[PDB]
């Protein structure tokens, strides 16, 4: 489910060969982690939305249907806004990795 | 806040401003009778489909929307959009009607005072039609006698049969309201040139 | 293809309910949200408030929160607005926009793309009422330049709508039916009017036929220079 979710970030860190700068975190508190799956799920868009790409909606899509559904609250986090912003590279990696945590639990 | 209203001729640059106290603004394109569209978004970004010609700044305590390369089909109302941490709600400028010019032209005001037969009805409106005028916006303005009024008073947004805009404005007295007056004008203002006609219960 | 298809325009009552529906295709309507705005007529937008369509979770306005309900139904790819102890100035175009947010905390950071075509409302505390129709005579007040001007004045309708014709079709000439105006009174009233020879007045004959399909109303009013 969440290790769907890896597979689906190399599909886009890939066909997205630029764009802008995402919210992301690595300081990823555990018990401030789903907050921070959340923000990522949101930035994630933005790529669907700069990109007119039907394969890449397809693909956010599919994540999001994956993520979302894993998911279905925490205190004392980091609002989205106030989160580091990270190339395109650095956010899906910074994704890729909040997802491993979500995994070991 | 934005103005309400802002002009451009055709290959022009204009520029529309959503000012205020600051943190994103986002700005939607209303094409005349369609639904809104998504321009720009967070600030400066334009999603996929969204021209060159269109950008989005951000400067000091206001944001703008910088349209250039104008033509006539961006003709619309531009809304900014943003999100008030504080309310936590979504909070919308209060719009920029934006008009891409192609001539110009004056009012043709003509006030009707209330038909014979309307007055059986124990009513009367007064009827002040405006016409054959660009840019479609004017002003309307009510006197009895001589002294301002603003009730009873209805007034149409201009709409389009010449490519020239036509609105209309009536005033709702009663007879006795309407006789209890020596006259009563009506004045339209249109890019601060003013044109007044007037009636007499005679 | 992305698109969002509403109802169709309601005519509502003060106190009354509506409930505007906003059907979802092309996309998983379920893994995102729906954002509520409207428009007074010849005004600006104000957001109602939002729903996620994946838990149903909302977020109201506080103009609105005190009637709105909003709603989807996963089944049917379908949210909902309802409106109720409908007020007067309640009458507007409501529409529902595509937003990416389906958790509340992501809201904040939300745009909306793409957008319904929205549901136009209105709220009067009436019903079908046919036209009244009174002649806006020419007159040397309203002549001239060799030219003169006169029509109709079609009051207190409703709902819309009105259709003004003039010589059945035949004059088209500088014929203008304006809009309505929807009076304090939740009735509708507007003219037609039509730029004539000053010279055809007193022989040519005009009359502007006021067709209402909503009442069963057709008036035909002979409109001639006042005496």
């Amino acid at each position: 489910n969440w290790v769907n979710v890896i597979s689906d970030l190399k599909k886009i860190e890939d066909l997205i060969q630029i764009d802008a700068t995402l919210y992301t975190e690595s300081d990823v508190h555990p018990s401030c982690k789903v907050t921070a799956m959340k923000c990522f799920l949101l930035e994630l868009q933005v790529i669907s939305l700069e990109s007119g790409d039907a394969s890449i909606h397809d693909t956010v899509e599919n994540l999001i249907i994956l993520a979302n559904n894993s998911l279905s609250t925490e205190s004392g986090c980091k609002e989205c806004e106030e989160l580091e912003e990270k190339n395109i590279k650095e956010f899906l990696q910074s994704f890729v990795h909040i997802v491993q945590m979500f995994i070991n639990t | 806040t934005q103005p309400p209203s802002a002009s451009g001729t055709p290959g022009q640059r204009v520029t529309i401003s959503c000012s205020g106290s600051t943190n994103y603004v986002y700005w939607y394109q209303q094409l005349p009778g369609t639904a809104p569209k998504l321009l720009i978004y967070r600030d400066r970004r334009r999603p996929s489909g969204v021209p060159d010609r269109f950008s989005g700044s951000k400067s000091g305590t206001s944001a703008s929307l910088a349209i250039s390369g104008l033509r006539s089909e961006d003709e619309a109302d531009y809304y900014c959009a943003w999100y008030d941490r504080e309310l936590s709600e979504w909070v919308f400028g209060g719009g920029t009607k934006l008009t891409v010019l192609q001539p110009k032209a004056a009012p043709s005001v003509t006030l009707f005072p209330p038909s014979s037969e309307e007055l059986q009805a124990n009513k009367a409106t007064l009827v002040c039609l405006i016409s054959d005028f660009y840019p479609g916006a004017v002003t309307v303005a009510w006197k009895a006698d001589s002294s301002p009024v603003k009730a009873g008073v209805e007034t149409t947004t201009p709409s389009k049969s010449n490519n020239k805009y036509a609105a209309s404005s009536y005033l709702s007295l009663t007879p006795e309201q309407w006789k209890s007056h020596r006259s009563y004008s009506c004045q339209v203002t249109h890019e601060g040139s003013t044109v007044e006609k007037t009636v007499a219960p005679t | 293809q992305v698109q969002l298809v509403q109802s169709g325009a309601e005519v509502k009552k003060p106190g009354a309910s509506v409930k505007v529906s906003c059907k979802a295709s092309g996309y998983s309507f379920s893994s995102f949200g729906i954002s509520w705005v409207r428009q007074a007529p010849g005004q600006g937008l104000e957001w109602l408030g939002w729903i996620s369509a994946f838990n149903g979770y909302t977020k109201y306005a506080q103009k609105f929160q005190d009637r709105v309900t909003m709603t989807t139904d996963t089944s049917t790819s379908t949210a909902y607005m309802e409106l109720r102890s409908l007020r007067s100035d309640d009458t507007a175009v409501y529409y529902c926009a595509r937003d990416p947010a389906a958790w509340p905390l992501q809201q904040s950071l939300a745009w909306f793309d793409p957008w319904g075509q929205g549901t136009m409302v209105t709220v009067s505390s009436a019903s079908t009422k046919g036209p009244s129709v009174f002649p806006l005579a020419p007159s040397s007040k309203s002549t001239s330049g060799g030219t003169a001007a006169l029509g109709c004045l079609v009051k207190d309708y409703f709902p819309e709508p009105v259709t003004v014709s003039w010589n059945s079709g035949a004059l088209t000439s500088g014929v203008h039916t304006f809009p309505a105006v929807l009076q304090s009174s939740g009735l509708y009233s507007l003219s037609s009017v039509v730029t004539v020879p000053s010279s055809s007045l007193g022989t040519q004959t005009y009359i502007c036929n006021v067709n209402h399909k909503p009442s069963n109303t057709k008036v035909d009013k002979r409109v001639e220079p006042k005496s």
